[PDB]
């Protein structure tokens, strides 16, 4: 009875070596060496010593038919590079073969990506931890029969729906720079999962995350999306995303939270058109985790991999409270970060076309859709 | 996705 929701948490971190190794084709953003570029130099900085790291395993067919189909996750073990030919209908149908191609081990790398985020949740679920970090997951554009946007299987939802055997509401938080199409899709009509994505809107990827998708049925009012223009900094950032959030604890109050962290939102990102830093995106992690719930913190986009292993890593010692210096440490990955070879990042000279009435207005309609909840 | 390759 004497808690107060202060003190420092209980972190446990999942990491396969293996995952570094899967390539996703010439010229292709994704590159899942990022999440080992992140590991090797949050062990340089010696943040392993505050944290209790597990290597996650191998999600089956079943723990992913949980929400996929059956036909949808048989052609993702089936389908390989030296048989592509065979299945030309059914890449497509499954839309796999441009934008989600097939590489060695496709399957594999979603099982070793969906195995940290529902192992993150089994151990949330049996109390055994404060928080769950599993950088490989937080690919949330996967849909329930097809492939979308560099993403497979959608660990978000199979975790999501571990997490609903033992949490009546769950609360999901997505800051990656693209909408969160695949998990607000999967909870749309539910209100015991509510989606909250801030995304760029507007001719961009996937597409979705208008202002009025609200949610449906028993759902209605339970998907929140911020849509923002190009070149959108830490201090507009911050200047919303606190009291959303904080509006969203308040009148939804879950009992578990999961926070997709996709680093493509990032100043300088090969994709990404937005003007954040490590710091304003760090403090993403640190209003969620003031709130003193199970969190389960993923990861997503990110495709300039040098600044998505500084992202990373700051927000894991964010999540430890553990300060580390400026200077990187010597790590396997050392020229990767020049010409500075600094931890934090600097933002661009890049307008911010998010006027700062733009940003109050879209936050006035929101606050009027979740004074809807009981 | 990629602006550099087709329309996602
Ligand atoms: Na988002
Ligand atoms: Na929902
Ligand atoms: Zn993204």
């Amino acid at each position: 009875a004497y808690s107060q929701g202060g003190g420092k948490k209980k972190v446990c971190y999942y990491y396969d070596g293996d995952i570094g190794n899967y390539y996703y084709g010439q010229g292709h953003p994704m590159k899942p060496h990022r999440i080992r570029m992140t590991h090797n130099l949050l062990l340089n900085y010696g943040l392993y010593r505050k944290m209790e790291i597990y290597r996650p395993h191998k999600a089956t067919a079943e723990e992913m038919t949980k929400y996929h189909s059956d036909e949808y996750i048989k052609f993702l073990r089936s389908i390989r590079p030296d048989n592509m030919s065979e299945y030309s209908k059914q890449m497509q149908r499954f839309n796999v073969g441009e934008d989600c191609p097939v590489f060695d081990g496709l399957f594999e790398f979603c099982q070793l990506s969906t195995g940290g985020s529902v192992a993150g949740a089994v151990k949330l679920n049996r109390q055994q931890t404060d928080m769950a970090v599993n950088w490989a997951g937080g690919l949330h554009h996967a849909k329930k029969s097809e492939a979308s946007g560099f993403c497979y299987v959608n660990d978000i939802v199979l975790a999501i729906l571990e997490l609903l055997k033992y949490h009546q509401r769950v609360l999901y938080i997505d800051i990656d720079i693209h909408h969160g199409d695949g998990v607000e899709e999967a909870f749309y009509t539910t209100d015991r999962v509510m989606t909250v994505s801030f995304h760029k809107y507007g001719e961009y990827f996937p597409g979705t995350g208008d202002l009025r998708d609200i949610g449906a049925g028993k759902g209605k009012y339970y998907a929140v999306n911020f849509p923002m223009r190009d070149g959108i900094d830490d201090e507009s950032y911050g200047q919303i995303f606190k009291p959303i959030i904080s509006k969203v604890m308040e009148m939804y109050q879950p009992s578990a939270v999961v926070l997709q962290c996709g680093a493509d939102s990032l100043s300088g990102d090969r994709l990404g058109c937005f003007n954040l830093t490590v710091k304003g995106h760090a403090k993403c992690v640190e209003v969620v985790k003031t709130f003193n719930l199970p969190l389960l913190m993923l990861g997503g986009g990110g495709y300039t991999i040098r600044n998505v292993a500084r992202c990373w890593t700051y927000e894991t010692a964010v999540a430890l409270d553990c300060e580390i210096p400026n200077e990187l440490p010597y790590n396997d990955y050392f020229e990767y970060f020049g010409p500075d070879f600094k931890l934090h990042i600097s933002p661009s000279n890049m307008t911010n076309q998010n006027t700062p009435e733009y940003m109050e207005k879209i936050k006035q309609r929101l606050f009027e859709n979740l004074r809807m909840l009981p | 996705x990629n602006p550099e390759q087709x329309w996602g």
